[PDB]
RNA sequence: GGAUGAACCGAACGCCGGGUUAAGGCGCCCGAUGCCGACGCUCAUCAGACCCCAGAAAAGGUGUUGGUUGAUAUAGACAGCA
RNA sequence: CAUAGCGACGUCGCUUUUUGAUCCUUCGAUGUCGGCUCUUCCUAUCAUUGUGAAGCAGAAUUCACCAAGCGUUGGAUUGUU
RNA sequence: AGCUACCAUCUGUGGGAUUAUGACUGAACGCCUCUAAGUCAGAAUCCCGCCCAGGCGGAACGAUACGGCAGCGCCGCGGAGCCUCGGUUGGCCUCGGAUAGCCGGUCCCCCGCCGGGGUCCGGUGCGGAGUGCCCUUCGUCCUGGGAAACGGGGCGCGGCCGGAGAGGCGGCCGCCCCCUCGCCCGUCACGCACCGCACGUUCGUGGGGAACCUGGCGCUAAACCAUUCGUAGACGACCUGCU
């Protein structure tokens, strides 16, 4: 079955504007600018009004697999709006049984050094994606804060940190040591 | 039975009169066939299945094409059929949109061949009926029930790919 | 992105088939591939027609779907589609192609002479403009 | 025809373009295919790479120096495809093969000339937009071709020079339009003839 | 059927053309990767294997049995009289590889260097580069040479210097000098061309190319052994004494 | 003063896959890529013009190196503008991929 | 004609010209679809591709496409959260 | 505690490293076992690299995946395999 | 001395795409989800590097034959011709590219008077169109009107610039010598008008080879054998030396 039309509309807040260059969406808000192209998906993007800034994604004559992409594009654009308005902040906790995990944040939060993971002498150097800043939280004793505008970049950096501290050749149900993403939220809480 | 653009035939037959009944009953069927020869053959097949008749023991008193009474009007056709799959026999109800009943049945034969690999000898069309747009059950048919239907032609593929075969300009797909 | 839509009353130009080179109005839509199609003033009786041989124009007529020839013809004649189409650049490009194709040998010779002289005059003017523009000298 | 047919390999499907080229060279025509690194192959890149790795595996066990010669440049890959569609073991096939020239990038003989396009071999019209395709340049590079970077650099230089040439041509055409506007009293006598016979709408 | 016991293969297939080398000198075949950040320098040199001896030295390897201990180590002496620079080659990068763009030779090419160009120096008229060296004097040839240098500067990617050894300083019978393209690394093409042009007709000693206690690569042709059998060539197992037609063979 | 003949290519002989009928040839006329366009060229004279070593007499001129095998187009071939031609002598196989002139001589227009 | 092949499919044979077919085919090898062919199905990191025939089963899939039967739902379904 | 690891009763396959069955090729001859030597190939992986699972606390072990790059030995007895 | 031994000694290497697998974002399926679109990490595997060989594959550069008539190179399309190989029968001198989008033109900002952005105006079954463009061959003679007349021609000289991926090409100046002709529409007659007929019409002063004449400008060399060496070696081949 080919559905004639599948459309979905995303509302744009007043403090943020969106510019379309074909299938390239540029979202400029208070916190920065997020630019992302969707040229791998054959949809039609349109900006509706000069009043409330609706963005409509249309798919014509699409089967099920390419109808699945409309809400994917809409969710990506909503994440871009969220990133440029409130930003993305991932809080990670380092858990350990015996050896405390010492984390050192190098220049401008772009590099993370893990020192004593499971008591080994190896030093884990994990480089954050550009635009993502890591920091050591002042509210919790073992907590990393990863802040950025791009959700995929922030979460990829968090995944790199989590996967760097991987227990090997042991029962992972018992050796629970490592750095894990505790929560995902925004900056400025607005 | 092969195909083409099928035609509807009203085929009326009966048994030959015998010294048991001087006026045997007349039986009528709608046969969708490429031509009247195939129509008569299929009529004998079906009446042999239903009644106890044979081509040799009976005769065909009429075989005439049924012209569509409104070929200028789009309409919805429901087709009840049965067919033999590779591992059984199944009853199906399908829906199509067309101007002519014979065209709808041809659409059905092509669609059964495409979706179920069902050859025309496996398919028995047992009912064809024009249905109202509110009685339709298939979403692919129901989605065209819009008084304000509107869609573009998004990605128009070049079909004149060999006139010219060599050119300087790359084709445009947006129109 | 899209500006021309398949819809009721949309006027389409027939690219190929038995009715090539004619204007028609879309009366109804059948199964994603065909349309009930009517040219009442361009001599195309009502029939099914594939979308592959249609090229949509910018003219849209206002009649209800599956109306009769009377109403389609009145919609066509009021705000005459024929004169507007002939005025469009599309139709006059078609006409130019046709009259270029039907040009004879004497016509080809005359066109060759006229184009020769026209191109020579234009080329002389282009050289004059180039020499006029070449005299730029400013620090 | 009597001149050389120059085909831009960018955006063209491998087998489609190779079949067209093989028929052309068998018909006694000189064919030059340029920018063979821009040729596309239908199917995703991993699958096409697996195909070429199987081709790499096919070698003569006794003496690989005699075995199948696996050419790594995109031009040589396309050349081998055309040879596969040609009867290359006869004199007619060898002459047809000699009538074909293939290049990576666009070399100086042909970068100053117009390049044809084969629509019947173009990816945009021969392939559904949702399907995946592979680049011959990337495939060649990751299977052993050594000159992807230098070809890219030279192609960028050629594109800069072509941009300069195109700006000059646009300026000339603007000036020609201005000239046609300037002289029209002495031109309308022939413009009417051209319009009457269908040239120059 | 499978062989009864596993055994590793005799010899390496990475050297299969087990043939006499087509060259006597030994060519580099890979120069070090060039980075402009480094200063301008040469990447290679030519020496002559004089002989071997051994030395005594104290080792500074912590955690070893020979830490702070004396060891005797075999060493090879390679006599390296200074090279003489007589030319500059430019190369340009093409989608077919590096190709030679332009070669410029210095004036006053040495006699031993000129001997390399002749198979029979005794019967020769010694005419090599005689007309070429005349273009270093007249204004036309000088302009042509400057155009060649500018073309190398603006088109070539890597440049190399032609350098030859000095036979007259060696105790050998041979008077024919050895020529070699040595790559210049570490800078822009203009800088390395200027450096090479200043080094034209000059002597480069080995201490300007190599330094103390660094690890280098040695390229050369091994000692010839003539036509050899499988037992000496591939070190296969000798067949038993009872073998009829010969035991220094590969059986299957 | 002008070419006055249509260019064609000697594509090959009439043939199956594994049988070849050399008595008739297949010609590809330039610009003719459909069967319905071949009607103009039916019956037209066609010539295979080549050069050789010895001089031969030229009608209305001095002897030169030029030789001709004359023929004519008989019928259309395929759907893509191929035509069949019969020549006075069967065309040499070295002419495959070479020029044939379609001379316009038996004009019906 | 089936690439190839004693037996398959077509058809049986004097030497030829023209026309037309069979079985089988018509991207290129290689004659013929260089039709603006029709409708769908299918993405395979071992795809598939034509009698004999030259390789596969039981069992599975929330891949996708049709179809059958039944059920719930503005007296508010289903899924989520409590 | 069916399915960590196993799998009765049944049932579907694959392989040609067993032994059969057959007798199509070879009887104007294809030298018939084993060992030695030597090369290459397969994967249905013993080890090693990277992983998933456990009735994986560690250690050891077991099951499974990508995987044949590399290795898989010295001997007493026996012609032996 | 030479050869030679884990029976002595020395040396043995870097990336890329990724598999399994673990993940990110994220629908399908208002939740979830490593997957559908899009992303990340990822290995004794794979490919390449390093290393070995070097194509009926190329490049740059050197020297290029006499002291006597003796060979050769360039310049002249210089002449007169031979032998042989045949193809062909106007040219296009170039944006990058996208395809659920393109192309052109123009005002304000930034960067060297040109480009890049934001406006605005057009075109889009591509007409600033390869279904296109350019050139267009009968030749001359009287003879007028238009286009031009700041114009075209020079195998005419000298200079300059651009082009290196295989530049083998293209463009611009200064001097000189020509015609006012060549482009369109007309006037005016003529040319073998060879008496119906084919291979006509171009590239073309084509490619290649020997040779004669005619001038100018320039060159005077190597390779191989023999000998020698022994870093080499069955023999060839190889490394060498020789007022
Ligand atoms: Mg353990
Ligand atoms: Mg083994
Ligand atoms: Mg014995
Ligand atoms: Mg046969
Ligand atoms: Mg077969
Ligand atoms: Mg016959
Ligand atoms: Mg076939
Ligand atoms: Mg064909
Ligand atoms: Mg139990
Ligand atoms: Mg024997
Ligand atoms: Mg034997
Ligand atoms: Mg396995
Ligand atoms: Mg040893
Ligand atoms: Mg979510
Ligand atoms: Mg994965
Ligand atoms: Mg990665």
């Amino acid at each position: 079955m080919k559905t004639i039309l599948s459309n979905q509309t995303v509302d744009i807040p007043e403090n943020v504007d969106i510019t379309l260059k074909g299938r390239t969406v540029i979202v400029k808000g208070p916190r920065g600018t997020l630019r992302r192209d969707f040229n791998h998906i054959n949809v039609e993007l349109s900006l509706l009004g000069k009043k409330k800034k609706r963005l409509r994604v249309d798919k014509w004559w699409g089967n099920r697999k390419e109808l699945a992409t409309v809400r994917t594009i809409c969710s990506h654009v909503q994440n871009m709006i969220k990133g440029v308005t409130l930003g993305f902040r991932y809080k990670m906790r380092s858990v350990y049984a015996h050896f405390p995990i010492n984390v050192v944040i190098q220049e401008n939060g772009s590099l993370v050094e893990i020192r004593n993971f499971l008591g080994e002498k190896y030093i884990r150097r994990v480089r954050m994606r550009p635009g993502v800043a890591c920091s050591v939280s002042q509210a919790q004793k073992d907590e990393l804060i990863l802040e950025g505008n791009d959700i995929e970049l922030v979460s990829n950096s968090a995944a790199l940190i989590q996967q760097a501290t991987t227990v090997k050749n042991k029962d992972i149900r018992k050796f629970l040591d490592g750095i894990y993403v505790s929560e995902k939220g925004t900056v400025q809480q607005a | 039975k092969a195909s083409g653009t099928l035609r509807e035939y009203k085929v009326v037959g009966r048994c030959l009169p015998t010294p048991k009944c001087h006026t045997p009953p007349l039986y009528r069927m709608r046969i969708f066939a490429p031509n009247h020869v195939v129509a008569k053959s299929r009529f004998w097949y079906f009446v042999s299945q239903l009644k106890k008749m044979k081509k040799s023991s009976g005769e065909i008193v009429y075989c005439g094409q049924v012209f569509e009474k409104s070929p200028l009007r789009v309409k919805n056709f429901g087709i009840w059929l049965r067919y033999d799959s590779r591992s059984g026999t199944h009853n199906m109800y399908r829906e199509y949109r067309d101007l002519t009943t014979a065209g709808a049945v041809t659409q059905c034969y092509r669609d059964m061949g495409a979706r179920h690999r069902a050859r025309a000898h496996s398919i028995q069309i047992m009912k064809v009926e024009e249905i109202a747009a509110s009685k339709c059950r298939r979403p692919a048919v129901k989605q065209f029930h819009d008084s304000k239907i509107k869609f573009p032609l998004p990605h128009r593929v070049l079909r004149r790919q060999h006139k010219p075969r060599f050119t300087t300009k790359r084709p445009n797909t947006f129109f | 992105v899209f500006r021309r839509f398949v819809e009721v009353g949309r006027v389409a130009y027939v690219s190929f088939g038995p009715h090539a080179g004619k204007l028609v109005a879309i009366v109804d839509v059948i199964d994603q591939n065909r349309a009930l199609v009517d040219g009442p003033c361009t001599q195309v009786r009502r029939q099914a027609m594939p979308f592959k041989c249609m090229q949509l124009t910018d003219f849209i007529l206002k009649f209800p779907h599956s109306a009769h020839q009377k109403y389609v013809r009145q919609a066509w004649q009021k705000a005459d589609i024929n004169t507007k189409w002939a005025a469009t650049r599309w139709a006059k490009k078609i006409e130019a192609r046709e009259r270029k194709a039907k040009m004879t040998d004497f016509d080809r010779f005359k066109v060759m002479k006229a184009k020769k002289m026209r191109n020579r005059i234009i080329k002389n003017e282009v050289k004059k403009l180039q020499k006029a523009a070449l005299l730029k000298a400013s620090p | 025809e009597v001149q050389v047919l120059v085909l831009d390999g960018r955006g063209h499907l491998l087998g489609r373009l190779a079949a067209i080229v093989a028929k052309q060279v068998l018909l006694g025509r000189k064919v030059v295919v340029v920018r063979c690194e821009g040729i596309n192959i239908s199917g995703n890149f991993y699958r096409n790479k697996l195909k070429y790795l199987a081709f790499l595996r096919k070698r003569m066990n006794t003496n690989p120096s005699r075995g199948p010669y696996h050419f790594r440049a995109p031009s040589r890959i396309f050349w081998r495809t055309v040879r596969g569609m040609l009867p290359h073991k006869t004199k007619r096939g060898q002459a047809a093969l000699d009538r074909l020239k293939v290049f990576d990038g666009i070399p100086p003989p042909y970068d100053k000339k117009k390049r044809m396009v084969v629509p019947a071999a173009l990816k945009v019209v021969r392939l559904k937009p949702t399907r995946k395709f592979a680049y011959l340049g990337r495939l060649a590079h990751e299977v052993g071709w050594k000159y992807q970077a230098v070809t890219a650099t030279l192609e960028e230089k050629r594109k800069e020079k072509a941009k300069i040439h195109y700006r000059k041509k646009k300026q000339l055409m603007r000036l020609r339009k201005q000239a046609e506007k300037n002289v029209e009293k002495k031109i309308d006598k022939y413009t009417e003839v051209l319009k009457t016979h269908g040239l120059l709408v | 059927s499978h062989r009864k016991f596993s055994a590793p293969r005799h010899g390496s297939l990475g050297f299969l053309p087990r043939k006499r080398s087509s060259r006597h000198r030994g060519k580099v075949k890979s120069f070090p990767k060039d980075d402009p950040s480094k200063p301008v320098h040469l990447t290679a040199f030519l020496g002559y294997k004089a002989g071997m001896t051994h030395i005594v030295r104290e080792v500074d390897r912590p955690g070893s049995k020979v830490n702070k201990k004396e060891v005797v180590e075999a060493v090879t002496i390679v006599e390296t009289p200074p090279m003489v620079v007589v030319g500059i080659v430019g190369y340009v990068e093409t989608p077919r590889g590096l190709r030679t763009f332009k070669t410029v030779f210095a004036e006053h090419i040495s006699d031993e260097c000129k001997r390399r160009f002749y198979k029979n120096w005794h019967k020769s008229k010694k005419k090599a580069f005689t007309k070429y060296c005349k273009k270093w004097q007249d204004e036309d040839g000088k302009k042509q040479l400057e155009k060649d240098f500018s073309s190398m500067k603006k088109y070539c990617q890597v440049i190399r210097v032609i350098a030859h050894t000095q036979m007259r300083l060696l105790p050998l019978r041979q008077k024919k000098a050895h020529l070699m393209e040595i790559q210049v690394n570490g800078g822009t093409v203009a800088e390395k061309l200027d450096w090479a042009r200043e080094r034209l007709e000059q002597q480069v000693p080995v201490n300007q190319v190599f330094g103390q206690d660094e690890m280098i690569d040695v390229i050369g042709v091994t000692k010839g052994k003539g036509y050899k059998g499988v037992t000496s060539r591939w070190h296969t197992k000798k067949l038993p004494r009872k073998t009829h037609r010969g035991l220094r063979k590969v059986a299957c | 003063s002008g070419r006055l003949w249509s260019k064609a290519i000697f594509a090959g002989y009439k043939r199956g896959l594994r049988n070849q009928r050399e008595h008739t040839a297949l010609l590809k006329i330039e610009g003719v890529y459909a069967r319905d366009e071949t009607e103009f060229y039916l019956g037209k004279r066609c010539a295979y013009v080549y050069k050789a070593k010895n001089n031969t007499v030229t009608p209305g001129g001095k002897p030169n190196k030029t030789r001709v095998i004359w023929g004519k187009v008989t019928r259309a071939h395929g759907n893509s503008g191929m035509v069949r031609a019969k020549f006075r002598s069967n065309l040499p196989a070295k002419a495959i991929g070479h020029r044939i002139r379609v001379m316009l001589y038996p004009s019906r227009i």
